[PDB]
RNA sequence: GUACGUGAAAUUGCUGAAAGGGAAGCAUUGGAAAUCAGUCUUACCUGGGUGAGAUCAGUAGUCUCUCGAGACUAUGCA
RNA sequence: UCUAGUGGGCCAUUUUUGGUAAGCAGAACUGGCGAUGCGGGAUGAACCGAACGUGAGGUUAAGGUGCCGGAAUGUACGCUC
RNA sequence: UUGAGAAGCUCAGACGAGUAGGCAGGCGUGGAGGUUUGUGACGAAGCCUUGGGCGUGAGCCUGGGUCGAACAGCCUCUAGUGCAGAUCUUGGUGGAAGUAGCUCUAGCGAAACCACAGCCUGGGGAACGGGCCAGG
RNA sequence: GAAACGGAAGUGUUUUAUUGACUUGUCCAUGAAAUUCCAUGUGCGGAAUCGAAUCCAUUGCAUACGACUUUA
């Protein structure tokens, strides 16, 4: 089944936050394989999605997606800042996100 | 007249009421909770037992100051009492509801207590409004298709 | 009905001019390219020519079953595989009107719109298959000459464990 | 770098605090972590140092002695255990003494940021958690220190069988001419 | 069941359905997400009845 | 100039949820020691002039029109020159007979009606 | 239905759903579930055919205003 | 020209007098809090930043970047177990 | 170019804590004069509602339900004109509690009290504690 | 259809006997499209049943009551 997955695995770590104030509009995403802020420049502007399933079979489907884009790197270790169309729920801390390769400049 | 419950549609139900009854609201509330859902014939036997102290009515919400008994082990609780004023009113209302069903032509061997409610009458002591709806046990018709 | 009946907030003259799209230097005609989205995601196809913004792309229909299609240059990866000879096939017939969806005319009556007695279908005409066959004939010898390329276009690109696209080169 | 669904860590030679902080961050990152050989963890400081630290802890609570329970306590203090997120992250950690049968046949990784040989200065006294636990109440040290040889002997036999089996393909590799005919790609 | 399209009227539906082999036409009038009326027409030129509905309940209810 | 709302939540009076005797209509706190008046952290917001909305888009419904209250056919005819700016809203106490007359007139004038389906049935 | 127009809140009972572990309610952001709102292509332009009628008659009268301005009544439809 | 409100203190710093087991007390001075929310300081009425219309984006201050906790288990040179 | 409610329209720049106190503009209620050739038994007013909308806000408009005879917008006049507190007044109703009482019972049946929840160790300087911070 | 091994929490490691297939090992011929530029048995409520347990004949062994222990 290794003829698929055009995307890259990622994890939703947290929102942008200070010690005591959280900003849910921007989320901190750890793209796996990206290990520094210079490698995070490749994934800037790429589409990222959160894919989950819900009980109702609305649209005749069991899966729904929240889309987003990668805006800028966060820190030195390769984490990025992502803004989603809808703010990611706080329950999705440590959940998985998919980073496509489009819009591609390669 | 209108009751608290959407049932009591004439075809398969029978109603009975008692308003401004000279009995305590809290004791009547506990008796209503116990006999709710029971079969009509089973409820009559249980109410007779409470009169004869064979079975105990488990005081459940207003259980403050109520002594526990072994006869409450059936209901999964401990506190219990043997009210006779509340039981007498409920027995009379059940007799009325049974008589109403007999007039309606209902099937008498399938009657269960679908809805029994106790409400606070105006403070005259605390009187009580009691309304009972007994309806036929609805069976499922086999599809056979 | 013609004299304006309202304030008529006419837009100010906007100084925006349409200028040709500057595509990447790696998206030359004939380069093998990986499709990123759509129903043909993961396929490898040959870039015939560049439209104004999109790339008129197709895989040899006898190879991967990707017909003459348009692809946005952002949803494509320009690989460094050896280029295919595409100067032979004329691409002047591939314009935006060639790929444009048919405009809605809908000649019906209010007797068959009810009951859904229309069944309007616009299956691909024969000339489109003829054009695809002509392109395939002019492209297959080019991909046959260079080795390990015919089935390379038949395969579908995918990412495996440990693949880092920011480090991998295409 | 990359994550797996379950990560098994061989805690032999790993510092308690360094490994716990890495594990706690991985637990909050959304990963299931299994730490085996929790009795082989190391703590910087002499035997008497952490002895008085644990003896003072005994003076204070449910005093746990098992090495995994020591490690589980260290990881828990590095988690937001007062919230649902911290509790959920805790339940993804499985710390055990030794390597149980479900895990001795699975690959075990190590954390270089927590290894004693790469973090402690040579010639510094250290206290093993298993040895430290043995005198403070833990009574299963001898039986687990005896069973490890049985696991090691079985595992060593497996490696020899795997190595002997691998020799056939390794010889067959250079035997096939196509291995070197197109080895210009670096493979 | 045929979804009502455009601006075809009941008499036009009736005269069109009379040529399709249908014999009775039922039109459910609804307004603000509630069916409240039903006009049944006997085809091709039979009597037309108009009822106003109430207490609409489905099987799940 | 699409419609932008600086805020969609209402301003509820402090402690209005705690007490049923206290209504939720906004009241400016007067207590000096009250943390809401001092505008501490985590406390509820207060009506400020900065929350005010754009003058051009003020009073505009989400469809870009302004609700104009209508009580008879004379009021509908007033919006002949302003059907792109205003929507007719029939008053609540206008009977179902007048509502019908208003709705037919507004239809010829090309005037949107906010509550054109009230108190009436349809029969095609 | 005389415990009688309307019938609020506090409060009480039953039923249904959901949440439960101790500062709590509350604020911010989204998820899920339930529910709701409005926004529709339909018209416009153009051509011909067929008939129609007036604010058109190389047209005849009446009325009310100030020659011509409105309202009509016959007759023809280029 | 007239015309509302106030006619205190606290934190104390600094200069400073007497001191007295030693602390401490006494003057002036200096500003702040007092009418002031916000970032930090584990938490904090007076410490470090900064003073406020509703928002988007960017960048910082004081503090920080093992985990809790956003951010290098960074680089280089030393002390200590 | 129509953009003269000249009390309108328009252009530009700067600024925005706030007690006492000062000064403007508004929202709402009862009644009065005028007005809308106003609304109303084809349903006024009130009330209910996880319906919709408008205003920074006071508030206002509206759908549905209930209901059954009156009522409102605008200009002006007028005042017994807006409540969470007063150990407020009157009325209604709670927890205590089916407790005190007159083992389990049978009947009858209170009152005081009530801002609100309620596991501990330390610190939060003005008690900080129960309510914050760090832990168990 | 299987036999062995695996005890620490073996729950899996092989050995296969075959029975069928894909066989990317490699070379060819067809089909892919107007998706004509991204959007992606299981649970509940009832019954007829089979056991078991409690109450129960019980008992003081337990005992404000609960609840407990023996025996019909």
């Amino acid at each position: 089944a290794q003829g698929h997955r055009l995307y890259v695995k990622a994890k939703h770590l947290s929102f942008q936050r200070s010690k005591h104030v959280i900003h849910p509009g921007t989320s901190i995403v750890k793209i796996e394989g990206c290990d520094s802020k210079e490698e995070a420049q490749f994934y800037l502007g790429k589409r990222v999605c959160y894919v989950y399933k819900s009980s109702k079979a609305v649209r005749g489907s069991k899966i729904r997606v929240i889309w987003g884009t990668i805006a800028r790197p966060h820190g030195n270790s390769g984490a990025v800042r992502a803004r989603f169309v809808h703010n990611l729920p706080a329950k999705t801390f440590g959940s998985s996100l998919r980073v496509m390769l489009y819009p591609s400049n390669i | 007249v209108r009751y608290s419950a959407s049932p009591a549609l004439e075809t398969k139900c029978a109603k009975a009421r008692g308003a401004y009854l000279r009995t305590h609201f809290k004791n009547s509330r506990e008796v209503a909770f116990t006999i709710n859902g029971m079969s009509l014939k089973k409820a009559f036997i249980f109410l007779d037992n409470v009169k004869e102290h064979k079975q105990a009515v488990p005081f459940r919400r207003f259980n403050g100051g109520v002594g526990r008994t072994a006869q409450g082990k059936e209901f999964g609780v401990t506190q219990a009492r043997w009210p006779v004023k509340s039981v007498k009113f409920f027995y009379d209302l059940l007799k009325n509801a049974e008589a109403n069903a007999e007039a309606k032509g209902l099937d008498m061997d399938k009657l269960i207590i679908k809805h029994v409610q106790v409400n606070a009458a105006p403070k005259q002591s605390s009187p009580s409004h009691i309304e009972i709806i007994v309806a036929e046990e609805e069976e499922a018709v086999p599809k056979a298709n | 009905k013609y004299y304006p009946a309202y304030r008529e907030n006419v837009p100010k003259k906007a100084r925006k001019a349409v200028r040709p799209t500057k595509l990447r230097a790696s998206l030359a005609p004939g380069t093998v390219c990986i499709l990123l989205a759509g129903r043909f995601r993961g396929k490898r196809v040959v870039v015939l020519s560049q439209l104004e913004d999109t790339l008129v792309v197709t895989g040899p229909y006898k190879v991967n079953g990707v017909p003459i299609r348009r692809v946005n240059h952002r949803y494509v990866i320009a690989t460094s595989a050896p280029k295919i000879d595409v100067s032979g096939v004329s691409v002047e017939k591939f314009t935006k009107a060639y790929f444009a969806k048919q405009k809605r005319s809908g000649p019906v009556k209010k007797d068959e719109a009810f009951f859904a007695e229309n069944a309007p279908k616009n299956a691909l005409p024969a000339e489109r298959i003829a054009d695809q066959k002509a392109v395939d004939a002019k492209l297959l010898p080019a991909i046959k000459a260079i080795p390990n390329m015919k089935e390379y276009l038949a395969a579908s690109f995918a990412l495996s464990n440990g693949d880092r696209p920011h480090l991998m080169k295409f | 770098s990359e994550f797996q669904k379950v990560v098994v860590i061989d805690a032999k030679g790993h510092l308690l605090g360094r490994l716990a902080s890495v594990v706690a961050k991985q637990l909050l990152g959304g990963q299931k972590v299994v730490v085996v050989r929790c009795e082989e963890l190391n703590i910087s400081g002499h035997f008497f140092r952490n002895k008085l630290k644990y003896l003072a802890y005994l003076r204070k609570a449910f005093h746990f002695r098992a090495p995994s329970r020591i490690f589980q306590k260290a990881v828990r203090g590095m988690l937001p255990h007062k919230t649902a997120r911290g509790q959920a992250a805790l339940e993804h950690l499985q710390a055990v003494e030794g390597i149980p049968p479900p895990f001795d046949k699975q690959k075990r990784v190590v954390v270089p940021a927590a290894l004693r040989v790469l973090r402690l200065k040579p010639g510094r006294k250290y206290c093993t958690v298993g040895r430290l636990s043995s005198e403070v109440g833990w009574k299963y040290n001898d039986i687990v220190a005896k069973l490890e040889e049985r696991r090691k002997v079985k595992s060593a036999a497996f490696y020899q069988a795997k190595l002997a089996k691998q020799k056939k393909i390794a010889s067959a590799k250079e035997a096939s001419p196509v291995n070197q005919k197109l080895s210009q790609f670096g493979y | 069941f045929r979804k009502r399209t455009g601006d075809i009227e009941v008499h036009e539906i009736a005269e069109a359905a009379a040529k399709r082999g249908y014999t009775d036409l039922l039109v459910l009038n609804e307004d603000r997400k509630k069916t409240n009326a039903l006009t049944l027409v006997h085809l091709p030129n039979g009597p037309s009845f108009y009822f106003t509905l109430s207490n609409l309940q489905t099987a799940k209810e | 100039v699409n419609i932008i709302k600086k805020r969609t939540k209402p301003f509820k009076r402090h402690q209005s949820d705690r007490f049923k005797r206290v209504g939720e209509s906004w009241r400016k706190p007067r207590g000096i020691d009250s943390c809401v008046r001092r505008r501490f952290r985590g406390t509820i917001s207060m009506p400020k002039i900065g929350y005010g909305n754009n003058k051009k888009t003020r009073y505009c419904m989400p469809n870009g029109l302004k609700a104009f209250l209508v009580r008879n056919v004379s009021d509908v005819e007033l919006l002949l020159m302003h059907n792109k700016t205003y929507a007719a809203e029939i008053a609540g106490n206008v009977s179902a007979r007048k509502r019908v007359e208003i709705v037919e007139k507004a239809r010829a004038l090309g005037v949107k009606v906010t509550n054109a389906g009230a108190k009436v049935r349809s029969q095609e």
